[PDB]
RNA sequence: CGCAAUGAAGGUGAAGGCCGGCGCGCUCGCCGGCCGAGGUGGGAUCCCGAGGCCUCUCCAGUCCGCCGAGGGCGCACCACC
RNA sequence: UAUCCGGUAAAGCGAAUGAUUAGAGGUCUUGGGGCCGAAACGAUCUCAACCUAUUCUCAAACUUUAAAUGGGUAAGAAGCCCGGCUCGCUGGCGUGAGCCGGGCGUGGAAUGGAGUGCCUAGUGGGCCACUUUUGGUAAGCAGAACUGGCGCUGCGGGAUGAACCGAACGCCGGGUUAAGGCGCCCGAUGCCGACGCUCAUCAGACCCCAGAAAAGGUGUUGGUUGAUAUAGACAGCAGGACGGUGGCCAUGGAAGUCGGAAUCCGCUAAGGAGUGUGUAACAACUCACCUGCCGAAUCAACUAGCCCUGAAAAUGGAUGGCGCU
RNA sequence: GAAACCUCCCGUGGAGCAGAAGGGCAAAAGCUCGCUUGAUCUUGAUUUUCAGUACGAAUACAGACCGUGAAAGCGGGGCCU
RNA sequence: CGUUCAUAGCGACGUCGCUUUUUGAUCCUUCGAUGUCGGCUCUUCCUAUCAUUGUGAAGCAGAAUUCACCAAGCGUUGGAU
RNA sequence: GUCUACGGCCAUACCACCCUGAACGCGCCCGAUCUCGUCUGAUCUCGGAAGCUAAGCAGGGUCGGGCCUGGUUAGUACUUGGAUGGGAGACCGCCUGGGAAUACCGGGUGCUGUAGGCUU
């Protein structure tokens, strides 16, 4: 039966990569989280205040709270059957702002840009994404040069 | 793979153009196979072999039977081989005595599980050469060269066993 | 006679019986273990935005008769 | 070289039994209504519904439907979902009242949005019913392994028109 | 074989009601006919309501009916209780209403006919109006039964506040090891 | 038993709003009038309803529906303040 | 489709940590032992550790790298975009939050009716298989992971059988299948089935499975690599096998011959400073190069198929049986 | 003198940080000084074990009263487990 | 090693097996009981052959012999503790 | 072209040695009355401005080390899913999709924000 201890299993995870040591850049520390900002954890281990538990780090969820060096973040954490939101202090050392989300917003953006236009064209367009339909038909020129042949090869033992 | 009847197959396919390698060379192969579907997965597993390509990175261009030019003709075929054994892995050189290179290599498969018990998927026909009276290595085959030829069907056993199952008359066996 | 010590074997499947459901998420969730010093301002404010109502309310009807003038001109 | 299109749509057919079967398999087999055995669907092909066949693979046998399998299959064992009731397609009065807000409003519009996969793909082709076939008749070659190998699973994209036929 | 979950196939709501008496089957029988005959829903919620529960019909304060037809605009219509319309002693005047219901309490019918009050049956409501119409379709409060109080993440589990099943209330019944802080921990 | 709780106890015990005036409107204290169980989101259901859709003719034209875009009062219940 | 998380497989050790082989190079250091030195970083070796490039081989509790499978989020009306009010928070002005009031609709694929609350029994001995996996020589042993079984469950196949394969059962007719089969037992090959391989005085004969290995075999069949030979070979028989030379080390005797460093020339047609026999040691014998005869292929070394040796148990016996070439 | 003290050079930490090991750490989290008592008083929220109960241990705040620093700040015990 | 000579007989360092007449592992069966050691008595099987029949080997001259093959037909005793 | 002050990302920015630096800067530099601090005006603090780019600093250089980025290694190693595939086992081959890491060989060797100079 193993222990218990928060930090157990962490010798990898919490620890800065290889020729990243030291003072924390700080960028880091001076960017803001507001509420509702989709952020993903990561704990790291030169700053040990306000560390966030291992089950939490690569988990992403929501800020709830901010307070002068810290935000509250809500997570979904799943426990055998049962998925519990639940929320977590976590110090901004170990959080960074979630993509994810961002890709959407350019798209919606995007898609702001081309619903006030094509509306007084009248030509309505492809809002909705689709997935890489089949290749299409097409020629193919072998353009002079003929196919090249590809026989087997032999096989011999090199050890 | 598995097997019935071998046909050749011409499949000629390319690793499908990029924004850096916009016009991709054409690499063609001679499969044999039962079918088409087969033979273009047969294709993929010698090409992923020899060059860095797959599937989902390519597009196969054409793949079309090939029919024997001279199905009349007997003809004398080299095949070279790269078998597996239980031990290690073999190379060969097999001739056959045919009407078509579809129907010699059939006839390596059915030979090489014969006399190896070597299944398909072990095996790797390289190539299937067409091939003079001379420059037949085996013995077998060179018999078979000669103008008079001339040799009866000794002891000619019986077939239809069962049409007469019970009979009388002792059977004959001498032509 | 000692037992079997511990296991997870047939666990996921008895999980999934009835789901592995999502956390319900609503709208409107609450200011339960929010920094105490913003919910007192925020309570502040809300106590009196009845304050600062008459000059809305009128501020929205000139909103409204300027919309009202911009359709009339379009029509 | 012409190199004609990749295909839009394929037939799908579920060929082993509802026993001892992995829980992502089942779900997609269960997300292509492929309930019981020998049940078949037809399948727009693109990116997100190619790897779903591709992780039921030894389930399913399918592949790039004539336009005579099209037909056989509609014809023979049609049968809308109407009401939740299946209910064989015996005149277009069904395919219209439920299909015809899409210009689809008869047996042979319908044939035309499977087999062209048109924009009301989706809609044509859950308002059928998936095909209960019979057995293949003369027998199957091996169930458990794929086409190329020798066996029935997989894609076998022209000839999944032979084993319609056999089956239907 | 197929795979479908035959756990969920059969719904448990109700189809008749459980009660055997006979006025309230001859409701049933004539809002049956309505509700399938007629395109309105309202005889559908009505139907559905005869087949419910005392507890899943509670009853419907006077002052809870006066304040939900003083609301705005439904004026000049007729409120709809498939439970009982009982008295408010804490309120006095009452506006002349119309009201359907399977019960008024005594007073509570007084009161109301009183006022310049007409009290309504449903087979007089059908009558009356058979497709519902110009009808405010009111409840009581459904989780109004104490009941309820014992309902919910159980007593000692943080932040529940939910009454425990106790022999008595008093100094000496439960709150101490788990609601002091004084005694062991408190939720 | 229920219709009141909460405190170990001495005990205490579920209303608020608005308006006008008077005290310095001091987001505090006192005097007159009006409303009277707050508000957000969702809510079965009711309510209003542009507008169709025809009638054996060209228009007029009350009656009856059917649908109804749009907009409202919003039970219960839930979440939030 | 975007976007984060990871330190297992692999890989690496001319990158850290630890392990570890070899020689090059280095009075690095210095030594301990030498030999030639009175002694001398003098000359010459040496072994110690250290170092300069290289080099061999490693790691559950090492790692610069770094997969596959895998875990989060996100993919819109609870969303966007305007206008204005509230704050005892924050502040050069501004933030940030909370309120009102308008303005805008399908925002990846596939599927499916959802939500929600109360009462609640039995259970809390488990076992089995794929794959992964710890202890152990191993176990029908003990212990985890993952899915699926059996337990709760019949049915076709596997002769027999919890668990293998196929498939999951209302009561019946017709059809068709699966996995398995089709000499007879026993439904189906009573095909003019196709091509090979193999004879066993222990033949062989189908997932789980109920049985064999190293190592052998001109048994037979295929390969692979090298030869050889008309300058007529290859075997089969017949003729010589010497001298410089008791060569040198070794004496205990080795003039070819217990052993070992050597190891070339002459005559040459050609014979090794010698394969053996044997001798105290010789001798004597025996083992190339070439012919004479005969008359086309010959021969070597590997390799992998079947077969065989290897292969011993107790009641009489089991490819299921009969049998089968 | 191989080791005492001084001085110059190189030194990515190969040292040290009470203790096991792992992580973390260089104008520090090490060493040496100066001043100190945030190891003080008081509400709730959260995390970790988890049944998502307790205990312990921790995280972010908030209100007091202080410490220290030119200050920004940091500090309500021991760099983290 | 056996004067000489790897293999008549042997056989190191290594290696591959069989066996269940040793002992361990293990705990599947039996705790509403399967009588727990030895000896006597009696039958039957196995061969991994001591003798006996037929044979190959030798470092078998004879005699004595060990090594191996077919082989379990027939035997394998009397006593002291 | 380039610098200084405060920077962001933190080696394409590090290290070694070599060369070149106009103007403005930045420095070294000259002093200890006062501020401040040392065993020591070396450092630290302070008041300067005679010299000089020697050094720091910048820019460049090196078949340089290092780092960064491509190729190769290699569809190799590994691997998801499959079979009544093989094999006495150990292990291996196929199907289905995913797919690395050295050695070896190329190329690159800081970009840039705000505020202020100089080259008028
Ligand atoms: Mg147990
Ligand atoms: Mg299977
Ligand atoms: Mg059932
Ligand atoms: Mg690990
Ligand atoms: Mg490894
Ligand atoms: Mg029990
Ligand atoms: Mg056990
Ligand atoms: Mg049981
Ligand atoms: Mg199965
Ligand atoms: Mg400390
Ligand atoms: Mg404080
Ligand atoms: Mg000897
Ligand atoms: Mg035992
Ligand atoms: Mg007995
Ligand atoms: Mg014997
Ligand atoms: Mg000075
Ligand atoms: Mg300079
Ligand atoms: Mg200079
Ligand atoms: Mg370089």
């Amino acid at each position: 039966t193993n222990t218990k201890g928060k930090r157990r299993g962490t010798r990898y995870m919490f620890s800065r990569p290889f020729r990243k040591h030291g003072v924390v850049p700080l960028a880091t520390y001076m960017r803001i989280y507001k509420k509702g900002d989709i952020v993903d954890i990561k704990g790291m281990g030169t700053v040990q205040k306000g560390m966030p538990h291992k089950c939490y780090h690569g988990k992403t969820g929501r800020v709830y709270n901010v307070t002068q060096h810290a935000v509250g973040i809500v997570v979904n954490k799943q426990v055998k059957g049962k998925i519990l939101a639940k929320r977590i202090n976590v110090r901004i050392e170990h959080i960074k702002h979630s993509k994810s989300r961002d890709s959407f917003l350019k798209r919606v953006k995007e898609n702001d840009q081309k619903k006030k236009e094509a509306k007084e064209k009248g030509t309505w367009v492809q809002l909705k994404r689709q997935p890489a339909p089949p290749r299409e038909a097409h020629f193919v020129r072998t353009n002079g040069k003929e196919p090249e042949l590809l026989e087997p090869i032999p096989y011999e033992f090199m050890a | 793979k598995a097997s019935g009847t071998l046909r050749e197959y011409k499949v000629v396919g390319r690793c499908l153009p990029t924004p850096k390698c916009r016009t991709p060379p054409l690499y063609r192969m001679r499969i044999f196979a039962p079918n088409h579907v087969v033979a273009k997965s047969r294709f993929w597993y010698f090409v992923s072999q020899l060059k860095k390509m797959k599937k989902s990175s390519g597009e196969i261009v054409y793949c079309g039977q090939v029919f024997e030019k001279s199905p009349l003709r007997v003809k004398n075929f080299g095949i070279w081989l790269r078998y597996d054994s239980r031990s290690g892995t073999h190379n060969m050189y097999r001739e056959y005595r045919d009407l078509t290179t579809a129907g010699a290599v059939t006839q390596c498969y059915r030979d090489m599980g014969a006399r190896h018990r070597a299944r398909a998927h072990s095996i790797q026909i390289m190539k299937v050469e067409e091939i003079a009276a001379s420059k037949c290595r085996r013995p077998a085959v060179k018999q078979f060269h000669d103008s008079k030829i001339k040799f009866p069907l000794p002891h000619r056993v019986l077939r239809r066993q069962h049409k007469p199952r019970f009979t009388t008359k002792r059977p004959n066996t001498f032509f | 006679a000692k037992s079997k010590n511990h296991t997870t074997h047939n666990q996921s499947r008895k999980w999934h019986r009835n789901g592995i459901k999502k956390p319900r998420s609503q709208r409107y969730e609450s200011l339960k273990g929010v920094d105490p010093k913003f919910l007192r301002n925020m309570r502040f404010a809300k106590k009196h935005n009845k304050k600062g109502l008459k000059k809305m309310q009128a501020n929205n009807a000139k909103a409204m008769a300027a919309r009202a003038e911009a359709i009339k001109a379009l029509v | 070289f012409y190199v004609p299109a990749e295909p839009k749509l394929a037939f799908v057919i579920r060929i082993r039994g509802i026993n001892g079967v992995s829980p992502k398999v089942r779900k997609v087999l269960q997300l292509l209504r492929l309930r019981q055995i020998f049940n078949g669907t037809f399948v727009k092909l693109n990116k997100a519904s190619i790897n779903m066949l591709r992780i039921v693979e030894p389930y399913i046998a399918w592949g790039y439907p004539n336009l005579k399998s099209v037909n056989e299959l509609i014809y023979k064992r049609g049968y809308g979902k109407i009401n939740k009731k299946r209910i064989a397609l015996t005149d277009n009065a069904l395919i219209a009242r439920s299909l015809g807000k899409y210009g689809i409003i008869c047996m042979e519009d319908l044939i035309h949005e499977i087999y062209t996969v048109g924009k009301r793909f989706k809609e044509a082709n859950n308002f059928l019913w998936p095909f209960k076939l019979s057995s293949p008749r003369g027998g199957m070659k091996k169930k458990t392994t794929h086409f190329v190998e020798g066996e029935d699973a997989g894609n076998r994209e022209d000839q999944i028109n032979r084993l319609i036929r056999r089956m239907n | 074989g197929v795979d479908i979950r035959h756990n969920k196939d059969r719904k448990v709501r109700r189809k008749e009601p459980k009660s055997q008496d006979i006025y309230l089957r001859l409701l049933v029988k004539l809002y049956r006919f309505l509700a399938r005959r007629t395109n309105s829903t309202f005889n559908q919620v009505v139907l559905k309501r005869l087949f419910m529960s005392r507890t899943n019909r509670p009853p419907l304060s006077l002052s809870r009916m006066i304040r939900k037809m003083k609301l705005p605009g439904r004026e000049g219509k007729t409120a709809v209780v498939v439970g009982t319309i009982t008295d408010d002693v804490r309120v006095q005047e009452v506006p002349k209403l119309k009201v359907c219901a399977l019960r008024v309490s005594s007073r509570a019918r007084s009161r109301i006919l009183k006022a310049g009050g007409k009290i309504l049956t449903f087979d007089q409501l059908a009558l009356d109006s058979p497709k519902g119409c110009g009808t405010v379709l009111l409840s009581g409060p459904r989780k109004g039964r104490e009941v309820y109080r014992h309902f919910g993440k159980a007593p000692g589990t943080p932040h529940s506040h939910t009454k425990p099943y106790v022999r008595s209330k008093g100094r000496k019944f439960e709150r101490a090891r788990g609601r002091r802080a004084s005694r062991g921990y408190k939720n």
